């Protein structure tokens, strides 16, 4: 090096260029699996993270922590990169994914270092992941029979294999009878805004409930709303957008008179607009009203006085998910109450949860959406509960688009190894060495369920390949039996897309990881 | 690390500052925690309990015996600690009593789980030992309760049931005068078909001075504010009362609003027209019959001089829930303006009175004596304002108790026997089960004989011998009602005894605390900046 | 305010990592604070007489060596004055010179220090920055150049203000007349320049014998 | 809890630290391996610079810090003092053995079953090697020594000179030949002087049939050339007799201290006088010589050496026949020097190398001994040449003192890591995936030096490991165990006819040390770093 | 081609083996390199390759 | 046992009571064993040496350990071994294997 009297590139800036930079990638890689690796299995475990400002996160999906995790270095964010998109494509297997591309990066880490071309190493993962895409798409398992009953149950089995990692894993069966119900009676579009979930402190598990109808929280009541009636048995619901109190007319609007007579009648006039409004709601034959916009003092006691029940400042998410239920439609104005925008539920009641108010909507016949309501005992295990659920519920839509199932507990990795290595058999060899380090490194879910949940990984490993090489596809790790047991008899079912979404980008990350040779980092402008 | 290249090695942003602790130790350093916390909790388990006196960052003190508000208070940086504090609070929400048992049963809990960690055991088979022993135990429970009558004809159970409840507070001096008042402000405000008993319509305050035996159940409204005229009457009797919530002043239009006044006359008119309007309202007011006024806005002097020149005592500058709480006890509507007001409209008060409470210039508003008040207050005196705070508390848990029983009617003996009972039932079943889960099921009906432990400890006996001897009676004979002479009376049957306690707290102990531990065990990692 | 009698007892062995924390860190601190108090404070506070052979002494100090002539060596940091100090025997004899850029008198004597340096191979010249060694900020002013020096960790030299015992010219023969009549430098000796190495080690005592 | 003043580190946590510090030390001299590795270079603090390629020398010129990198840099440094050769080999296998043992444990493997199974792979590989790959010298006869010695100069800076230096390397080997009791041929080596200068090409490094002292005559009267030289062996200064300690002189008649003073020179005369009158002509001492007796010498027109360096005088006089002496004192109490302890030789000189003289004894007699004066561009370059002439006599006395030679370029390796992946399946149920780890392990040594050559490592590895597999699967095919790696054409080669060859005892001797220290290191699983 | 990992100054990661991107993304100093960058961002705006 | 409510006293008494029959159970369970038995002694030294990084060596060590205790002591009439006799002397250098047994 010499000191160049005018640099080429800006001070500061740091560069890092050949063999060794790829093998540190690969080492960055393998540090951020190493903080997920527990966290997969029957057997895993919590994490905690605490942020700058102290709120502790409990969890156990491999995304949150990963986003959780401020990883800067530029070949280990493509783990979490990959664990983001697994979660939002499938929703679960963000522990997968970035298990088997560290497993990857490692399994090919010892040809790297004697100097072998990254394009061929390339080549293989793409070849690699190509045959093991159509092998799971060949075996997956798929019933051509479209019975209610089968799929109600393939959709439980498959929310119960989804939800055994978990702190609900004792309750799995409950939870996902649930969330099976809750997926079921969305119409088309399966959207993620038309199942509410609420978290309410204090309550045992079981305790949880799912409404086949809307429930919300109570929202700052005024004075006389204590008088209203809180219990109806063939409510009319008037889903409003407007404002019910007393106020300027428009923020522009100015009056101008000269006479007493007129500054009365002003006042009469504003009065009576306003009770003009409650008078088109009250004939309109409702009885239960809700606004987005405040509704004042003067509403609520008027509404009390005819024994109805008001509720202002009604969020949008929770007003649309009423619209859902009962059957109505949003009005901006109250001149047109037609009853066909008015929605209908058999019973609404105003009941207690937990130290909390919340207006419950049940019995509705066509509602297409429900309300989550979690008890816990406290916010952090009512989070954990609310992202158990979530990939549950993912997984049950996706279960919904394709009934196409594997093995879980690892069978389904077993086989593919088994079928990559035969493969690799009857290839020159330049190939060969690397199709068979990726099929070695399939083998590192099954071994990590092992090492969690505290067995011998060698043996179990030692069967699996025995009974895979002899015949049998679906034989995986039986966590309570220290054993190995044929998993789609034991119901270890799991959608075939998450296992294929999780090897393609598992192999995207190890191939963009590979491909880099050379890292620069800029100095950071504005040190501040 | 910093590579084997020799090149650097950065990960995490701000790696060097941040600390992880991993597997096993980072699981001890979290039951050790824990059990420090229950530890220092369960000094104020039973009748002999002793209060924990928080002072807060300010400097205000607060004594109290609450578990859910010492721990709420406490000033914990611990994450395991505020786990605790969210348990006991998620206990007072749930239930409103037994905050402080929860805490102590996790602390047992965790403490037998640190030495079946030790003897190598996955903490996630803890775990579910621990489910299955909660499960049968809360079974266990279903089959030893009792059910008691929760009619307005006879309150005996549940003066009972409050007098328990009270019984480790600082209000048992006057014991069964609080028992009585909370049962009654309860039963008085509640939907009978065994719905939710708003509690918004109990308003509990308090003042200081006088005696805490002189705190009594008003079934009407007591109010802070005072007559607005000197000169009024203190004491109105069959008060029609009239309910206004706009103030005695010139209409105000809402809109921005100019009146333009151009010449003498129209001056003469507005002037006129201000008169008017004030003798209006006031005669309006006097048309229908009231005999006591009642805004929420206040009002201006000239209105002040007519209510009082027409004989109406007013009071302004009531608030909103206050209003509501006063419309709903006397019977009478909310009215917004004085041409909406009409006879039958008005509220109807026995007695309405102004209260004096010695050399301290300050005077309250009570309503009482209406027909059929379905909202009630409590009024609570004491020495000190610490007492006060106390007694409220000590009566919210009491209305959180008689609630419970309101939703659920089936009851358990406490004094430990229920805690005694379960964990003998554990120990049955744990003998039946593959011995693989049974050391922790035996790890549970031992943590679960913690709490007649602890009440033995503060009362001053020997925790383990009166335990044995206790369990062994409850072996012997079948009596699952025989608990732990915490008061000395003699004899050990709570049912004789009357120590009464609601299943669903029992249940929701045993649940909250089984769930909490669970989380607790399966907690590996911890990554503090 | 009663109970004077504490008793800390059980607090300060249930403390005793963080305090000793701290007292580590203090301890280097006055450890290496202390190394030079014993010259901050009180120093600041406070006709062949014609050298004819002064010139020839010049002229044959200009041969320094074949290989190259070196340089002084200078000190980083603190700590690393007091690692590089602690070491070695009492027989090396260190001069250390504090010095600021830009000051009169410092390339002079630095000069002087480099050609000693060469034709005195046993001692250890060295130089520190004012700024480096943390001295007292009158130093920073009124005390730059002081020709200090160490003996296996006490002093033998108090020279401080030597430009006005040397002047501002003064050359290696006026800085070693200086050092030697006061009986700190140590006598030389003819030395020879070899090809350039013989040495390699001397560690195995396998090297003849004649056996029948 | 444990409440100590320190850092503990424990469980995977420490075994992964322990890794990287090994495999940081094995990188930092990988580079420097095979003929087509490529020297380094350090600069110390103060300025001074190092050009070197072996591995101890370089380990030896860092700081380090880790414990465990501490270990394998004390391991390069016993290699060299117990071999000579092979000091870097001996630290890449020992971190790629701890590598792979590491990365065996992290599947659940107990250590102890991972320290069994190297103990038994190492045990079964040195008996592999004793009795299939090694060959007799004794067919070969100097082409054999030559061809250790170009084996042991390549990938050193004089490498491509071998033709040349290797000849001399030999013949300084035997020239200090010599045979002790049990009727065992010993070659004491470190007993040829090497002196450097810098001056002339590589080519016109001397080889003295003789020795050569770094030293001058001490007065320029004495002749610089003695052609039949009597050499007199001194272990005693020549300067006026100063009285012991404890014997005081006192005066008390004035007209005996000049008396006194005159005697007080007059013994050194009458020493110098019995030393000379016996003929002698070169006189080296170990002690100083002041201007009187250097006077008295130049009169006699003989030599007189001062301050002659210990191990030096010991080896003229060994050489020369000549005798210590610390005294001249004989055993009836007097002052004697016979003539029967003079040295001779057959010529004293005092040569001028590069504006700088040297004494050199041409050709003693009752002894052969060697010197070497190596000639290079400078300081820098002399010194490397000196450290691979070093390694290159090392390599030749363990050849000529064990007659077993292996062949070079990775072919033992390969033939190990062949033979042992084969024989782990017979011994065992988890010893075996530790001997088979071993036997991989074994094989960084040829990837390493086809990685240096820019070479494609995998297809070489896999030809050579084909090749042996061959070998030792076909009985009739046995000539293949010679097969190792041909860098200059990246092909494999039979080693053996090629004329690259290695002592046992250095394979031997780093299979054993690497394998201990990689055990050593296995052991620990917890860090406790007290705060200083 | 192999893909360069390049970090500007906002800390925006950058991977790819498009010459005219890495020469954007890097902070170039010498004014000589400006001109030859400046003329590869010709190219880049005039052909696209 | 202290959360229990025992006093640090009771609970000492009865770990001593624990100890004496423990110890007379140990003594129960002890079997005889003299010096003349070399199976025994390389057994004990096995044993010892099982745990240490010298476990692979055990088989050279063991009777280092065995014959270094014998001839400093006299077979009869000896209740005691002074370990002073016995020098051990550290030398780098070569492996465990190298260690040596000089009577001298
Ligand atoms: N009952 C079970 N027995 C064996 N393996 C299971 C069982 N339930 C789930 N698994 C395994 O757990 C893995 C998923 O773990 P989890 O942490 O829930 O999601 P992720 O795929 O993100 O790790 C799947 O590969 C599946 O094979
Ligand atoms: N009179 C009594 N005799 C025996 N035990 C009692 C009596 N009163 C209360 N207890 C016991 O004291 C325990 C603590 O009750 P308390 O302190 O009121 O609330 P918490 O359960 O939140 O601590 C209860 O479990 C109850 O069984
Ligand atoms: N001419 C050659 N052809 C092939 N291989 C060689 C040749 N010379 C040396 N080697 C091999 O290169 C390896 C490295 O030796 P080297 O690194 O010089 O020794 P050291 O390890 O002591 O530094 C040796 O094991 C040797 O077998
Ligand atoms: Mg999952
Ligand atoms: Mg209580
Ligand atoms: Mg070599």
């Amino acid at each position: 090096m010499m000191p160049t009297p005018v640099i080429l590139l800006k001070e500061g800036t740091d560069s890092s260029q050949g063999i060794p930079q790829l093998v540190s990638n690969i080492s960055a890689c393998q540090v951020i699996a190493e903080a997920v690796r527990t966290t997969l299995g029957p057997r895993g475990m919590d994490k905690l993270i605490v942020d700058g400002r102290g709120k502790a996160t409990i969890s156990n999906d491999g995304a949150t922590i990963l986003k959780l995790l401020d990883v800067v270095h530029p070949a280990a964010k493509t783990l979490v990169d990959i664990a983001k998109s697994q979660d939002a494509e499938v929703g679960d297997g963000t522990t997968s994914v970035t298990l088997l591309a560290a497993e990857f990066l490692k399994q090919v880490k010892p040809y790297v270092e004697e100097g072998l071309h990254p394009q061929i190493i390339i080549r293989a993962f793409r070849t690699a992941t190509q045959l093991a895409v159509n092998k799971i798409k060949e075996i997956a398992v798929t019933v051509k029979k479209a019975d209610k009953v089968e799929q109600r149950k393939l959709l439980e089995k498959c929310a119960m294999t989804a939800l055994s990692s978990k702190l609900i894993s004792q309750q799995k069966a409950f939870f996902a009878k649930m969330v099976v119900d809750a997926v079921m009676m969305l119409d088309d579009l399966l959207q993620l805004k038309m199942i509410g979930i609420k978290k309410v402190q204090g309550g045992a598990l079981e305790d949880s409930q799912l409404v086949a109808g809307v429930a919300f929280k109570k929202t700052f009541s005024y004075a006389g709303f204590e008088m209203q009636p809180k219990k109806y048995h063939n409510p009319k619901i008037a889903l409003l957008n407007v404002e019910l109190e007393l106020k300027a007319e428009k923020d522009n609007a100015e009056i101008r008179v000269h006479t007493v007579e007129d500054y009365q009648a002003i006042v009469d006039a504003e009065w009576n607009i306003l009770y003009d409004k409650l008078e088109k709601i009250h004939h309109s034959g409702a009885k239960v009203v809700l606004s987005k916009l405040p509704i004042g003092d003067v509403a609520t006691q008027y509404f009390a006085d005819r024994d109805m029940f008001c509720a202002g400042r009604v969020p949008e998410e929770d007003l649309k998910r009423t619209m859902m239920a009962c059957g109505g439609s949003i009005q901006t104005s109250v001149n047109a109450l037609s009853a066909d925008v008015l929605g209908r539920c058999q019973v609404f009641e105003e009941t207690q949860i937990g130290g909390e108010r919340y207006n419950f909507f049940t019995g509705c016949p066509k509602a297409k959406t429900c309300t989550f309501i979690l008890r816990g005992g406290a916010e952090q295990f009512m989070e954990e509960t609310e992202r158990s659920l979530h990939d549950a519920i993912m997984i049950v839509r996706r279960a919904i688009k394709n009934d196409s199932v594997v093995a879980g507990g690892g069978a389904i990795e077993m086989e593919l190894s088994k079928y990559l290595r035969d493969y690799s058999r009857t290839i020159p060899g330049k190939q060969q060495l690397l199709i068979g380090a990726y099929a070695k490194a399939l083998e590192i879910i099954p071994r990590q369920l092992c090492d969690n949940a505290g067995f011998d990984a060698t043996n179990i490993l030692n069967k699996l390949r025995a009974r895979h090489a002899q015949g049998g596809t679906w034989y995986g790790v039986d966590i309570n039996n220290e054993d190995i047991a044929d998993n789609f008899e034991a119901f270890v079912w799991e959608p075939a897309m998450v296992r294929i979404n999780a090897l393609t980008a598992a192999s995207e990350a190890a191939c963009l990881i590979v491909s880099v040779d050379e890292t620069i980092k800029n100095p950071r402008s504005t040190v501040d | 690390a910093f590579d084997e290249y020799g090149r650097p090695f950065l990960i995490i942003k701000d790696q060097d500052r941040k600390s992880r602790l991993m597997g096993l130790e980072a699981l001890k350093s979290h039951i050790m925690a824990a059990k420090a916390v229950a530890n220092t909790m369960r000094t104020s388990l039973g009748p002999n309990g002793l209060d924990k006196m928080m002072v807060d960052k300010d400097g205000d003190v607060t004594v109290t015996n609450d578990g859910a508000t010492i721990l709420s208070m406490m000033d914990v940086d611990h994450q395991i600690a505020k786990l605790m504090v969210e348990l006991s609070k998620s206990q007072d929400d749930e239930i409103g009593d037994g905050t402080t048992g929860v805490v102590v049963l996790a602390g047992a809990l965790l403490e037998e789980a640190e030495q079946l960690l030790d003897r190598g055991i996955h903490p996630i088979r803890i775990a579910d030992g621990y489910e299955q022993a909660a499960r049968v135990a809360i079974e266990h429970l279903d089959k030893i309760s009792d059910s008691v009558l929760v009619d307005i004809k006879d309150t005996e159970p549940l003066i009972q049931t409050a007098k328990t409840t009270l019984g480790s507070k600082v209000v048992n001096s006057c014991h069964r005068q609080m028992a009585e008042i909370a049962v009654n402000a309860v039963l008085t405000v509640a939907d009978m078909e065994r719905r939710d008993v708003d509690f918004e319509l109990i308003k509990v305050e308090g003042k200081v001075g006088g005696r805490l035996e002189d705190t009594k159940l008003i079934k009407g409204v007591i109010v802070d504010k005072d007559f607005s005229h000197p000169q009024m009457p203190k004491k109105v009797e069959d008060a029609k009362i009239a309910i206004l919530t706009c103030p005695f002043e010139p209409p105000k239009p809402k809109t921005k609003h100019k009146l333009d006044v151009t010449s003498v006359e129209d001056y003469k008119a507005l002037q006129k027209y201000e008169k008017e309007k004030f003798e209006e309202m006031i005669q309006q007011i006097k048309e229908t019959g009231a005999n006591l006024a009642i805004c929420q806005w206040g009002f201006d002097d000239e209105a002040n001089h007519l209510l009082l020149q027409n004989n109406l005592p007013a009071v302004r500058w009531v608030g909103g829930p206050e209003i509501e709480l006063i419309a709903i006890a006397t019977g009478g509507r909310i009215v917004p303006r004085f041409s909406e007001l009409t006879a039958e409209k008005l509220g109807f008060a026995g007695l309405v009175q102004e209260i004096s409470f010695g050399t301290t210039k300050d005077k309250m508003l009570v309503i009482e004596q209406c027909k059929n008040s379905r909202a009630v207050t409590i009024f609570i005196r004491g020495g000190n304002k610490m007492i006060i705070e106390e007694a409220k508390r000590s009566l919210h848990d009491a209305l959180c108790v008689i609630r419970n029983l309101i939703r659920d009617n089936r009851v358990v003996y406490g004094g430990g026997a229920a805690e005694i009972s379960c964990a003998l039932a554990v120990s049955q079943e744990a003998d039946k089960c593959p011995t693989l889960e049974q050391y922790a099921m035996r790890a549970f009906a031992d943590a679960l004989e913690v709490i007649p432990m602890a009440l033995s400890e503060n009362s001053g006996m020997n925790p383990i011998q009166t335990m044995t001897e206790v369990r062994a009676r409850q072996v012997k004979e079948m009596n699952p009602a025989l608990g732990i002479d915490c008061l000395h009376k003699g004899t050990n049957d709570m049912k004789q005894q009357h120590v009464i306690e609601t299943l669903i707290g029992k249940k929701q102990q045993i649940s909250l605390a089984t769930q909490m531990v669970r989380m607790i065990l399966k907690i590996d990692d911890i990554r503090k900046p | 305010l009663a109970g004077e009698g504490i008793s800390v007892n059980t607090g300060p062995k249930g403390v005793i990592n963080d305090w000793r924390r701290f007292k580590q860190l203090e301890t280097e601190q006055r450890e290496e604070q202390c190394r030079e108090m014993e010259r901050l404070i009180k120093k600041l506070s406070m006709f062949l007489q014609q050298y004819r052979k002064q010139r020839m002494e010049e002229m044959r100090q200009q041969l320094h060596k074949g290989p190259q002539f070196k340089q002084v060596f200078e000190i980083s940091s603190g700590e690393g004055f007091l690692d590089m100090i602690d070491k070695e025997q009492k027989s090396i004899v260190i001069m250390v010179h504090i010095y600021e850029d830009g000051i009169p008198g410092t390339e002079a004597m630095n000069g002087c220090m480099i050609c000693l340096a060469a034709e005195y191979p046993a001692v250890k010249f060295c130089k520190v920055k004012s700024s480096v060694i943390g001295a007292s900020s009158q130093f920073t002013r009124n005390a730059l150049p002081a020709l200090l020096i160490y003996k296996g960790g006490e002093l033998i030299g108090n020279f401080v203000r030597v430009t006005d015992q040397l002047g501002d010219d003064f050359f290696a023969v006026d800085l070693e007349a200086f050092l030697q009549e006061f009986g700190l430098l140590p006598e030389k000796e003819v030395l020879v320049l070899t090809s350039v190495r013989n040495s390699a080690t001397c560690h195995s005592e396998d090297s003849d014998l004649e056996i029948d | 809890p444990l409440s100590v003043f320190g850092d503990r580190s424990t469980g995977e946590t420490i075994r992964s630290q322990n890794v990287m510090a090994a495999a940081s030390i094995a990188n930092i001299v990988k580079s420097s391996l095979g003929p087509v590795g490529l020297d380094k270079m350090l600069v110390d603090d103060i300025g001074d610079v190092t050009i070197t390629n072996d591995g101890a020398t370089i380990l030896k010129l860092l700081e380090v810090e880790h414990p465990a990198a501490k270990v394998l840099c004390e391991l390069a440094d016993l290699q060299d003092k117990e071999v000579g050769d092979g000091t870097t080999s001996v630290v890449i296998i020992a971190a790629e053995l701890l590598k792979n043992a590491d990365e065996l444990v992290k599947q659940k493997i107990h250590p102890t079953s991972v320290i069994s199974g190297y103990r038994l792979a190492c045990k079964e590989a040195v008996r592999y090697i004793n009795e299939n790959l090694i060959v007799n010298t004794d067919e070969l006869g100097r082409d054999c020594l030559i061809n250790a010695a170009k084996t042991s100069m390549s990938s050193k800076i004089i490498g491509i000179n071998g033709d040349f230096f290797a000849n001399m390397v030999v013949d300084a080997v035997l020239a200090i030949k010599y045979t002790d009791i049990r009727g065992q041929p010993r070659y004491p080596v470190n007993s040829v002087n090497i002196l450097k200068a810098h001056g002339r090409s590589q080519m016109e490094s001397m080889l003295i049939s003789g020795y050569a002292l770094n030293c001058v005559v001490g007065s320029q009267g004495m002749p610089k050339r003695i052609v039949n030289a009597k050499i007199a062996c001194l272990d005693f200064s020549l300067q006026k007799t100063k009285m012991k300690l404890g014997v005081q002189v006192v005066i008390t008649d004035p007209e005996k201290l000049d008396q006194i003073r005159q005697r007080e020179s007059d013994i050194t005369k009458e020493r110098i006088q019995k030393i000379l009158a016996t003929g002698a002509n070169v006189i080296l001492t170990t002690g100083g010589i002041d201007d009187m007796c250097l006077k008295y010498f130049v009169e006699a027109g003989a030599m007189a050496v001062r301050r002659v360096l210990k191990r030096d005088l010991k080896r003229i006089a060994k050489a020369s026949g000549a005798t210590i002496l610390s005294t001249l004192a004989n055993l009836e109490g007097e002052e004697t020097f016979e003539a029967a302890m003079l040295g001779q030789a057959e010529e004293v000189v005092q040569e001028r190398i590069c504006d700088d003289e040297l004494i050199l004894i041409k050709n003693t007699k009752a002894r052969t001994s060697a010197s070497i004066i190596l000639r290079g561009a400078n300081d820098f370059m002399c010194d490397e040449m000196e450290r691979s002439l070093h390694d290159a006599l090392c390599v030749v006395k363990r050849v000529l003192e064990s007659k077993s030679v292996v062949p070079g370029g990775g072919a033992v390796e390969a033939a190990l890591s062949i033979y042992l992946e084969n024989y782990a399946t017979s011994m065992g149920s988890r010893e075996q995936l530790a001997i088979a780890e071993f036997a991989r392990s074994l094989l960084v040594i040829p990837n390493t030096l086809a990685v240096n050559a820019a070479q494609d490592s995998t297809d070489l590895v896999a030809k050579l490991r084909a090749f042996h597999n061959e070998a030792q699967v076909n009985p009739e095919r046995k000539n293949l165990k010679w097969i190792g790696l041909d860098l200059s054409n990246g092909k494999p080669r039979d080693n053996k006819q090629a004329g690259v060859f290695e002592p046992t005892i250095v394979k031997v001797k780093s299979l054993k040390f690497a394998t201990e220290a990689a055990i050593t290191i296995l052991r620990i699983d917890d860090l406790i770093k007290l705060h200083p | 081609g192999m893909n360069k990992m390049v970090i500007n100054h906002l800390e925006k990661l950058f991977v790819t083996n498009d010459a005219a991107t890495i020469l954007r993304e890097l902070e170039v100093q010498h004014p000589a390199a400006k001109m030859i960058v400046m003329a590869s961002h010709m190219q880049e705006q005039e052909v696209g390759d | 046992l202290l959360q229990k409510g025992i006093h640090p006293t009771i609970i000492s008494e009865s770990f001593q009571k624990a100890l004496e029959k423990g110890i007379e159970i140990l003594t129960d369970m002890s079997r005889p064993v003299e010096l003349s038995d070399r199976e025994t002694l390389l057994n004990s030294a096995t044993t010892s040496l099982n745990s240490k990084v010298v476990s692979q060596y055990s088989s050279l060590l063991s009777p280092m350990s065995v014959n270094a205790v014998m001839k400093v002591i006299d077979p009869a009439t000896a209740t005691s071994v002074d370990l002073r006799d016995i020098k051990i002397v550290k030398k780098l250098g070569g492996t465990i294997d190298d260690c040596e047994l000089v009577e001298g």
